[PDB]
This record gives structure tokens, C-alpha cells and sequence, in this order.
């Protein structure tokens, strides 16, 4: 269960 | 773990394998999870078919709707592992969303569209679409190949894309399928 957190960035 | 989304590759809050280094948003992994699990987690890469490890918080495992019909519970896990691995390819990025309205020619040409968001909606039962079977699935996979080579130029980024993609997929549908001709 764990989880992380990221900076978001034809 | 990695940093980023194994689909969209893009970050935010990242729900983590507990066996393979891949992150998914939750709305990412197939199937999409309703909630953050609370304790052993394992994606659909990775989780066994024959003993399932654990049963996802997901829109075809409510209530409601797993008697509803559908794939079999083997082949939905195949097929989810099939459509998948399409999404967490790095060559799959074209695939994931419809083409523009605004390529005259592409929907000129393209009679029947696809792509990897109309695939996974079908694999959920609620769906008026609904996949039945996993014959349903391999067409409209290749037929969205097929429309990659019908439409762009073959020495293209995306025609080489989509060559080398349906490559992958054709392998690891022996892979999963081991004992099945999808001719
Ligand atoms: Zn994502
Ligand atoms: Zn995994």
C-alpha cells in the first residue's frame, strides 16, 4: 500500500 | 519504484507495486482502482493468474456488476494484462487517446477508430459495449494497428510505432495465450 508523491510536469 | 506514472508518465499521487518497480495513478492502472488499497498491493503485471493475490477495488468486482455478462474472470485478467502492457509501453503514447477532430483526413480515411481508452472502457461490464469474449479484445487491438498503417506514411514516427507495438502485442499474446489462434 504504498505510494509515493511526484512533482507533476501525427 | 519509479517516479513516474508506468502509463501517462506523468507524476502526482502514485499508487506503488509491491513486485515490480512500476507506479500507476490510480485512474491509470487497468482496471482503474476506486480507492487507495490499504494493505498488499500488486498490479495486474504482475499478480498470478490462477491464485489471485489479492481482488481489486474496481468497477467490475462491485456488487452489482459481477454477474452481470462479460469476460470470463481468467480471461479478464488476461485481457487485462494484455491492454496493460500496451499502456505501460513506451511506443503506445499515439494509441492512448482519440485522434483530434481536427485531422480532416485522418477521419476522412479511419472508418472504424480506435484506441487504447475506447479498449479499456470495453473491458469493464457496465459498459453498452461490453467485451464478451477475448476474440473481441485481440480485434480491436489490431484494428487499431491496422489503422495506424492504413493512415500514416510507413517511414513515419507513429507507423514505425505502431509496427513495432503490434510486434510487442502478437508476442505477448503468446505469451498469455499460449493455446489459442486468434486467426
Ligand atoms: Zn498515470
Ligand atoms: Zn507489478
Amino acid at each position: 500500500a504504498r505510494t509515493k508523491q511526484t512533482a507533476r510536469k501525427k | 519504484n519509479e517516479d513516474f506514472c508506468a502509463v501517462c508518465i506523468n507524476g502526482g499521487e502514485l499508487l506503488c507495486c509491491d513486485r515490480c518497480p512500476k507506479v500507476y495513478h490510480l485512474s491509470c492502472h487497468v482496471p482503474a482502482l476506486l480507492s487507495f488499497p490499504g494493505g498488499e498491493w500488486v498490479c495486474t503485471l504482475c499478480r498470478s493468474l490462477t491464485q489471485p493475490e489479492m481482488e481489486y477495488d474496481c468497477e467490475n468486482a462491485r456488487y452489482g456488476v459481477r454477474v452481470l455478462p462479460g469476460l470470463s474472470m481468467y480471461d479478464q485478467k488476461k485481457c487485462e494484462k494484455l491492454v496493460l502492457s500496451l499502456c505501460c509501453n513506451s511506443l503506445s503514447l499515439p494509441f492512448h487517446e482519440p485522434v483530434s477532430p481536427l485531422a480532416r483526413h485522418y477521419y476522412q480515411i479511419i472508418k472504424r477508430p480506435m484506441d487504447l481508452s475506447i479498449i479499456r472502457r470495453k473491458l469493464q461490464k457496465k459498459d453498452p459495449a461490453h467485451y464478451t469474449t477475448p476474440e473481441e479484445v485481440v480485434s480491436d487491438v489490431r484494428l487499431m494497428f491496422w489503422n495506424c498503417a492504413k493512415f500514416n506514411y510507413p517511414d513515419s514516427e507513429v507507423a514505425e510505432a505502431g509496427r513495432c507495438l503490434e510486434v510487442f502485442f502478437e508476442g505477448w499474446l503468446k505469451e498469455i495465450y499460449p493455446d489459442k489462434c486468434f486467426a
